[PDB]
């Protein structure tokens, strides 16, 4: 429906949504490698 | 150790008082017309730009400098 | 001659004695292991962590400078597509209600195109439209 | 049937969700500053401001109402799901005093399997505080799947309460005479809900918890106890257990209760075993409620006018000093929902109160008592909620007073001649509340001083000048000896902090007399004091909302509005809202002194370990008598000598609790921000910034403002509350977790 | 040494950020363009206007000299 | 007692007269306005400085302004 | 002088102080059309009667609020309130309505007052005024 | 001579849209001493505390504003 799709579009939706993807993406990578100080 | 503490305060009370005077000439004894165009006027064309790269350069600091303790803790 | 008073992890007593206990991070059982072989390449000081050098040099430019290019490309990608969206916003009906409820298309149009946020930075600085006119903004009175 | 309602009174649309702001005529419009993002996040739920029909409002309250029960259902069936699949109950168990309870596993991402600490048995998880597992133990679980069971049925339950929302408001919607049916409401409530209530649960008790926790008790493995269906199905095993259980439901009817007395007992104390209430005792007296909450029904007159009547009742309890008496309270409280709202809200935060100091006192959950974490947890917890509840009540009865108080329906009745004493009230409650303050904290400075200049034989304490509690002990001595004497069929007393042996269960004190002396004086005058300074606040509050002398049209200028301006002196922090904002800070002071009270007292008089000789070692020795009369040692003995578990955190599994703790004094810091300064300096650094993202043409449409005064000083308060408590809350966990 | 010398050069901007706006914006603002008239310590302009609440430059002063003894210490 | 001052780029929109509280201003004839009428403050030994009437005023800048100057008891605004 | 039957009050602890008998105190006076409950604005509700009423209270603004509260809260709307001030000697000065007409409408005869001749911001710079008992907006 | 949908900066000095541009709403040919309206697409702090809106018209003398368009 184009009210759902509309509610879906807000802010907050779009902000939480982008801040859960950058989190998956940290959390990810950190499982994967792990403890990078610096580009050795 | 109270030297150095009593003097230092001593400062900071000081240099506060100094801007706090600083700007009570501004309210009273500054005139806009004899000081035209002199870097005093100087001073209040650019003030936007002087508090817009002072705030940026103390929100830079606190950020980094917040999120490397917090980090380290 | 460089850091006399920092030595290489590799040969700091501390910091071997201190590798061997080191905890796992994750649920791989053997990450101890290989944050000590990783930090064994730093300069530790006294107390045998990992100290950071950043003065310019190349041999650290792990240190800071490849985290700051990689931090300036993502930073100035972000910036540049937010101030894109909002330009191409401005010219609606109603940009007002499109900063609340984000036009998820042109958002996404403009997300894609980040990538290449230096070149299309440095075509607006010289076609001048980048930077407004100090007589063109709203000041406060003196 | 007095039911009444309206069909498909509004169509079920996904529209208007595409549209925030809609319900509010000054933000449907659209933002231009972001000052309409504020507004739209605060006037939402304030159904009341959005619409003039009483009807609708209601409506919509009733539907919230069941959005609420279907929150708090999903969280309950969270918890049970959580302590079914990620918990070591099954564990815990077999073996109550060996293994600590934990229902939280952490993923191993950053090094925070660090936290996943060993609560004994091989089971690695975060230790829980909540006391989950003793209420369970006491209703009779024993296998995870009963726990995944009950879970299911939670979120079914979750899942009913929503549609039962969207079906009574966007459907089926009550009609405002349905409401006001105050008399039927009461009798279903009463007798329907309380009363069946409690006895549901006396028989969920008497035929399932009684036989598996006396099975449990004995000695018998949790595998080998019978399934809760088996005692019903063979009455066999509940007669072995309980012999009355072999003549039936006879002698209920014939009233020979007494056969009953084997399961149905008035024991008092503790179980021995468990260090909790008797489960006859909890049966007899939840049965017990269940027929006076019954026989409490059927008094209001409904529908066959054999019944009370609410407005003749009051309408009749006049007298001479009062004039009118109780005349139009039954209007008020028909026809204004926030008047409800404050007596409800008072009366369920005093009751809050109620639960936290009673439940420690006599302690209704097997192995809870020797907990000393979950102890501290609860009763601070449940003392948090009241407090914030008594608060609201004081804030949404300054609300009912502005907004829906009528003077043409209260003339001469107790409302208007409370408005006509107020001075008189608050003058002499001023009064007492600095009598109260002086003499008491003057008690403490004095101590203070007298030992800092080296005269303790000029001090108050018990070996210098005593100030002892005599009332306080006398009740004591009176609640000591009412077994046998004013009550002779009970056999013990109903606690033992008013005296009586130490019960002690697996070598740690579970309860014993808490005795009284010139300290305990001093903090009881102490938590008066603060009380009364609270109430004071509060209802000034109340009463000085509608006007006063200086600002005689107060109730014009709204309910929550910051000023009236820099005039008359100055009028800041007049408005009701300001009276709630200032009363919270002094609801979180005598609320800390509370719970630190509990905690110190707790820990230094009773609880403790005991020898098989039979001394009692407490967890602070008898410092509290000795040290808790000055401020002095309340800083040193108290919160530099016990914080030593929170700070010294780092590297073990409660170092969540030490960053926790770090964390509550950054935010407190951080309101300092909001309720020192002002907005103007903030809108002029806004100016400076919006010049700046100016000049490279990247300002936004929704212009920036600095927040409203009001919202300023809420913000303050609630980041300040916020982070005191998270201080208080890390402090403690460490601490009482640390003391075994 | 390296991360507390970077905290005291934040709340030295900070404090100066503070004490500077309050001198240059002693004259006026947009939200007061006729401060001076008001002189140097006023309490307020009223709750119109979005709220005023410590649009003074007493009140940067007020407001910097918390921050003064938050780097002392 | 506190300074009530008018300006010429009212616009005769009476806002200020009706939002004060206690009956300081008044609506005078004039011409520089489309409307012909300007505030105007005669009571102003009676004003306490509520600021009511600048936040009534729609200009750009307040065409009306109160300057706090010396007070005393209708000032204050004390009953006692 | 001063003539009207008081509103029926119970009396309340938010009256008069000894600032009426030693200062001042004010007067107001309406017309009723109907004996109707309105709100003191020093805290309660009392009948008013029908004909003249007289009320004595502390402050002008007290007054007036009660004048804004006849005005708008009644149907039969009450717009022949007036304001007196007592002074303790016995002599009344008429406050309000002024001229007899609301100052909210323009009436002809009236006299301007603080108008200044011209905007907010050609006001001189203090710098110029300084050491004089002026103010930018006196000058 | 400025006229209707006239797109002019505004130099009064001291109002909210110093320096920012406006249109011309109206114009009013008489006596009046402020007779140039002009309206801006931001508004100004015009409002009680808490107010989510401003003010996005003015009067405004001729020789006050800088033709743009
Ligand atoms: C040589 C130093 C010096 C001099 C000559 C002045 C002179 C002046 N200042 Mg200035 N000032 C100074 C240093 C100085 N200041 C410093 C260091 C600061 C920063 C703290 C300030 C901050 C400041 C402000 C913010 C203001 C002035 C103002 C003024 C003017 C008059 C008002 C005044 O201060 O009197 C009145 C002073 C007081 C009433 C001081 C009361 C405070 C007391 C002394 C504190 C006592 C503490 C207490 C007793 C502790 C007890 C401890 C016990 C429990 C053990 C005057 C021109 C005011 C102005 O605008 O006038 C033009 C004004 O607004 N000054
Ligand atoms: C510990 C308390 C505390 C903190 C953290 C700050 C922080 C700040 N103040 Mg401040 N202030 C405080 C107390 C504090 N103040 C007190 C008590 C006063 C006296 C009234 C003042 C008076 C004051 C003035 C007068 C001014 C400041 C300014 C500033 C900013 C300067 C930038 C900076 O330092 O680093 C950058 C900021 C930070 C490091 C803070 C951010 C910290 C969080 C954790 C970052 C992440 C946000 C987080 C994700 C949000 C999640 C929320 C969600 C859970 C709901 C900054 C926001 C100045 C300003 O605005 O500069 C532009 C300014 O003009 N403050
Ligand atoms: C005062 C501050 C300061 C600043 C701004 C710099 C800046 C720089 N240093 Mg540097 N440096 C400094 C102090 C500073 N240095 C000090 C105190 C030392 C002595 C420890 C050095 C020792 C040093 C070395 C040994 C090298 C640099 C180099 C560099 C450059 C790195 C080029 C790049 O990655 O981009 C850069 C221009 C590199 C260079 O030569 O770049 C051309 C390099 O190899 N620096
Ligand atoms: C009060 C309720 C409550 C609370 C606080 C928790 C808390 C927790 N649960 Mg839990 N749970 C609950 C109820 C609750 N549960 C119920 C009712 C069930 C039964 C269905 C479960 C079943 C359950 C399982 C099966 C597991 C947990 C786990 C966990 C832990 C990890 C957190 C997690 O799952 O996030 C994980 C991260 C996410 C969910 C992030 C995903 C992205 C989110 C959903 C963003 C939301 C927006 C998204 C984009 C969708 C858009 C929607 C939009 C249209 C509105 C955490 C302690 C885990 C655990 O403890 O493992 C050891 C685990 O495995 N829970
Ligand atoms: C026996 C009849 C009965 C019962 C049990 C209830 C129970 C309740 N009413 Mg209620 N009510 C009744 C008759 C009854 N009402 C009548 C006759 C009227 C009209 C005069 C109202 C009008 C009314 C209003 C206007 C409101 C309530 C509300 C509530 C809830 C308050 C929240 C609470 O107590 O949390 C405790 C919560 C629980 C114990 C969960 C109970 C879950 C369901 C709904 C209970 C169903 C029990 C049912 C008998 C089946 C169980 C039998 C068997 C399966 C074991 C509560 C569930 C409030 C509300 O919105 O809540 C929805 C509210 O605002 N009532
Ligand atoms: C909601 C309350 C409730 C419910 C549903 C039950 C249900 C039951 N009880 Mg029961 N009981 C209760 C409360 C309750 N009890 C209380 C409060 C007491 C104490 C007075 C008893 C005392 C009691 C006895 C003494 C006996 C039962 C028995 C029974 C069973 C057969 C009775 C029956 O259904 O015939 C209608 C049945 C499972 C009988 C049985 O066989 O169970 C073992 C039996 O002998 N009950
Ligand atoms: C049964 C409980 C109950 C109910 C039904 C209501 C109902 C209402 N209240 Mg009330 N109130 C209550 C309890 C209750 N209150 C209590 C206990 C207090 C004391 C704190 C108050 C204090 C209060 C005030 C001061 C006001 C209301 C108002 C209102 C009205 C709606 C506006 C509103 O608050 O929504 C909007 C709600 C919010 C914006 C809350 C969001 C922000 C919260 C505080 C954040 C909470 C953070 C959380 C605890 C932790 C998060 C941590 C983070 C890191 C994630 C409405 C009639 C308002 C009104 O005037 O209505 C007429 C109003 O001004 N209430
Ligand atoms: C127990 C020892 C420790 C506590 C001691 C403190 C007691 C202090 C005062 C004595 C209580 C007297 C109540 C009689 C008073 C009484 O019963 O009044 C009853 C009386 C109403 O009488 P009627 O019969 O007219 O009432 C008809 C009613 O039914 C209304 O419809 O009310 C009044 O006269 C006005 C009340 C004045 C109240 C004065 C305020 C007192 C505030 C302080 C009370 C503090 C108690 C705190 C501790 C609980
Ligand atoms: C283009 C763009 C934008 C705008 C960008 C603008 C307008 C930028 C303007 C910048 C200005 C005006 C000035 C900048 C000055 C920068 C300086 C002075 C840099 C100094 C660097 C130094 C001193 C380097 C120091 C060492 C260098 C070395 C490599 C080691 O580390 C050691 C160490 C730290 C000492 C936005 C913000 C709008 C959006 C973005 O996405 C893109
Ligand atoms: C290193 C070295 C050196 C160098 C040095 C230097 C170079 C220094 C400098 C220094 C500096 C460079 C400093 C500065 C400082 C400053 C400050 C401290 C400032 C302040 C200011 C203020 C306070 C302000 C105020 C005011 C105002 C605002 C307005 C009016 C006026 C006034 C002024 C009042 C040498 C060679 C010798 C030797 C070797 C070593
Ligand atoms: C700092 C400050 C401001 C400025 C602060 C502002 C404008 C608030 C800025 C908030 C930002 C934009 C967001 C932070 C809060 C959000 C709730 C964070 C949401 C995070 C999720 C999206 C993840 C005031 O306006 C103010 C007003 C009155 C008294 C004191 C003060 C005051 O102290
Ligand atoms: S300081 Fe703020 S709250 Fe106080 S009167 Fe002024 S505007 Fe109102
Ligand atoms: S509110 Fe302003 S514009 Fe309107 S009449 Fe009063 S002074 Fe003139």
């Amino acid at each position: 429906m184009d009210g759902l799709k509309s509610f879906l579009s807000t802010a907050p939706v779009m902000i939480m949504a982008l801040l859960t993807f950058t989190a998956g993406i940290l959390i990810e990578f950190n499982r994967f490698y792990p403890d990078l100080l610096f580009h050795p | 150790a109270a030297l150095y503490t009593h003097h230092q305060y001593i400062a900071g009370f000081l240099m506060v008082g100094a801007f706090a005077h600083g700007a009570i000439f501004f309210v009273r004894d500054y005139d806009p017309v004899a000081n035209k165009d002199n870097v005093l006027a100087r001073m209040l064309e650019h003030k936007e730009a002087l508090i817009s790269h002072l705030s940026w350069v103390s929100l830079f600091l606190g950020f980094h400098t917040l999120g490397l303790y917090v980090h380290n803790d | 001659d460089d850091f006399a008073n920092l030595t290489p992890c590799s040969e700091n007593p501390a910091y071997l004695a201190k590798s061997k206990n080191f905890l796992n991070t994750t649920n791989d059982p053997n990450s101890g292991k290989i944050r000590a072989e990783r930090y064994a390449s730093a300069l530790c000081g006294p107390e045998g962590y990992p100290h950071l050098i950043v003065d310019g040099r190349f041999t650290h430019a792990g240190d800071f400078l490849i985290p700051s290019i990689l931090f300036l490309y993502i930073a100035g990608w972000i910036g540049w597509v937010g101030r894109s969206y909002l330009i191409e916003i401005r010219e609606s009906k109603n940009p007002e209600m499109q900063e609340v409820v984000i036009n998820v298309p042109l958002a996404i149009k403009k997300m894609l195109g980040g990538f290449l946020w230096p070149l299309a930075a440095v075509g607006e600085y010289t076609s001048g439209k980048l930077v407004m006119k100090d007589s063109e903004i709203p000041t406060s009175p003196r | 049937a007095k039911v009444s309602v309206d069909n498909n009174p509004v169509p079920t649309s996904f529209e208007k969700w595409g549209k925030p702001g809609h319900f509010d005529r000054t933000l449907a419009r659209g933002p231009k500053t972001t000052t309409w993002i504020w507004n739209l996040h605060a006037n939402a739920h304030d159904f009341d401001s959005q619409t003039s029909d009483l009807e609708d409002v209601s409506r919509k309250i009733f539907s919230a109402h069941f959005g609420h029960l279907a929150v708090v259902f999903v969280w309950l069936s969270g918890m049970y799901f959580h302590g079914a699949k990620f918990s070591n109950y099954e564990g815990w168990l077999a073996d109550p005093t060996h293994i600590k309870p934990s229902a939280q596993v952490v993923w191993p991402i950053v090094g925070q399997g660090i936290l996943n600490g060993d609560v004994g048995g091989g089971f690695h998880g975060i230790q829980i505080t909540s006391g989950l597992f003793y209420l369970w133990r006491a209703s009779g679980f024993t296998d995870s799947y009963q726990l995944y069971c009950t879970a299911i049925g939670g979120l079914v339950m979750a899942a009913l309460m929503l549609f039962a929302g969207w079906f009574h408001y966007h459907v089926k919607a009550p009609k405002l005479e349905w409401f006001q049916n105050v008399e039927s409401m009461m009798n279903h409530h009463l007798a329907g809900l309380l009363g069946l209530g409690s006895l549901g649960w006396a028989g969920h008790q008497i035929h399932v918890s009684m036989p598996i926790n006396k099975l449990l008790d004995a000695g018998v493995a949790p595998k080998d106890i019978p399934l809760p269906h088996e005692f019903i199905l063979e009455p066999s095993k509940m007669a072995e257990l309980y012999p009355s259980f072999a003549q039936g439901l006879t002698p209920f009817f014939t009233l020979n209760w007494g056969v009953y007395s084997d399961f149905l007992t008035f024991k008092g104390g503790l179980n021995p075993v468990t260090g909790g209430l008797w489960l006859s005792d909890t049966a007899h007296h939840h049965l017990a409620i269940a027929v006076l909450f019954i026989i409490a029904g059927h008094m209001y007159r409904t529908n066959w006018g054999i019944g009370h009547s609410m407005k003749e009742i009051l309408e009749a309890h006049k007298g001479p000093f009062t004039g009118e008496g109780h005349k139009g309270l039954y209007e008020i409280l028909t026809t204004s929902w926030h008047a409800q709202l404050a007596i409800n809200l008072a009366l369920l935060g005093s009751l809050t109160i109620i639960v936290a100091q009673h439940m420690y006192a006599m302690p209704p959950y097997p192995y809870q008592a020797i907990d000393y974490a979950t102890q501290l947890s609860l009763f601070t917890h449940h003392m948090w909620i009241g407090g914030f509840l008594i608060v609201g009540a004081g804030a949404h009865g300054a609300i009912f007073m502005v907004r829906d108080y009528d003077p043409a329906k209260n003339v001469n009745n107790l409302l208007d001649r409370m408005l006509r004493h107020r001075d008189a009230i608050i003058s002499h409650l001023n009064w007492v509340c600095i009598f109260l303050g002086f003499h008491s904290f003057g008690l403490y400075i004095h101590n203070d001083t007298m030992r800092a200049l080296g005269r303790p034989q000029d001090m108050f304490s018990d070996t210098a000048i005593q100030l002892q509690p005599i009332f306080a002990q006398w009740v004591q001595h009176l609640h000591t000896l009412a077994p046998g004497a004013t009550a002779p069929n009970a056999l013990a007393t109903a606690s033992y902090a008013f005296g009586g042996e130490t019960i002690a269960v697996a070598g740690k004190v579970a309860m014993m007399p808490i005795t009284l002396g010139t300290a305990d004086f001093m903090v009881h005058h102490i938590h008066a004091f603060t009380i009364h300074v609270t109430a004071l606040i509060l209802l000034k509050g109340v009463l000085y909302a509608r006007s006063s002398r200086l600002v005689p049209d107060k109730a014009n200028l709204g309910f929550r509005f910051p000023c009236d301006g820099p005039g008359r002196g100055g009028t800041c922090q007049v408005s009701g809202w300001d009276h709630v904002f200032l009363g919270l800070f002094w609801m979180y002071n005598s609320l800390s002194i509370v719970i630190f009270h509990f905690s110190w007292k707790m820990q230094s008089d009773v609880w403790g370990t005991v020898s098989p000789d039979g001394s009692v070692t407490h967890v602070t020795l008898g410092n509290f008598a000795q040290s808790a009369i000055t401020i002095n040692g309340w800083l040193r003995d108290f919160l530099w000598a016990q914080a030593a578990n929170v700070i010294n955190s780092y590297g073990s599994a409660l170092s969540a609790y030490g960053i926790m703790f770090l964390a509550g004094h950054f935010v407190f810091a951080f309101s300092l921000m909001f309720l020192f300064s002002g907005r103007g300096y903030w809108q002029e650094l806004i100016e400076s910034i919006v010049w700046a993202h100016n000049k490279l043409n990247v300002a936004p449409a929704i212009q920036p403002r600095a927040l409203s005064i009001i919202q300023g000083r809420a913000v303050g308060v609630a980041h300040y509350l916020l982070g005191g408590i998270v201080t208080t809350w890390a402090f403690f966990l460490a601490r009482s977790l640390s003391i075994g | 040494d390296f991360l507390v010398h970077h905290a005291i050069a934040l709340g030295l901007h900070t404090t100066a950020l503070i004490l500077i706006k309050g001198a240059l914006d002693a004259r006026g603002s947009k939200l007061m363009p006729d401060k001076k008239d008001f002189g140097y310590s006023f309490p307020c302009d009223g709750p119109g206007r979005g709220g005023t609440c410590d649009i003074s430059a007493w009140d940067a002063f007020y407001l910097a000299m918390f921050w003064m003894l938050n780097t002392l210490g | 007692s506190h300074s009530v001052k008018i300006y010429d780029t009212c616009i005769g929109c009476t806002q200020c007269v009706r939002a004060c509280p206690l009956d300081v201003l008044e609506m005078v004839p004039w011409d520089g306005c489309k409307a012909a009428q300007i505030a105007s403050s005669p009571r102003t030994e009676d004003c306490v400085g509520c600021k009511r009437c600048e936040t009534a005023c729609p200009t750009d800048f307040l065409s009306i302004r109160v300057y706090l100057g010396a007070e005393t008891t209708r000032s204050m605004g004390l009953a006692y | 002088e001063l003539s009207g039957q008081p509103p029926k009050f119970g009396g309340s602890t938010g009256g008069l102080l000894s600032k009426a008998n030693r200062e001042e105190k004010y007067a107001i006076t309406w017309t009723s059309a109907s004996e109707q409950v309105f709100e003191m604005p020093t805290g309660g509700a009392a009948i008013m009667n029908e004909g003249e009423n007289l009320l004595y209270l502390a402050r002008k603004e007290q007054c007036l609020a009660l004048g804004t509260q006849l005005r708008t809260k009644f149907k039969p709307k009450i717009q022949d309130y007036k304001i007196y001030r007592v002074y303790p000697s016995g002599e009344v000065q008429y406050l309000h309505p002024a001229d007899g007409v609301f100052p909210e409408k323009v009436n002809e005869g009236r006299e301007a007052q603080g108008t200044k001749t011209r905007r907010i911001g050609q006001n001189p710079e203090p710098v110029t005024i300084k050491f004089s008992g002026k103010a930018p907006y006196e000058v | 001579a400025l006229n209707r949908g006239d797109k002019v900066r505004i130099k009064r000095t001291e109002s909210y849209w110093y320096g920012d541009v406006g249109t011309v709403a109206s114009v009013e040919k008489s006596g009046i001493l402020y007779p140039v309206i002009v309206r801006f697409d931001r508004v100004n702090y015009n409002g009680f505390s808490g107010s989510a809106s401003g003010v996005n018209t003015n009067n405004f003398a001729e020789n006050e504003l800088e033709l743009v368009q």
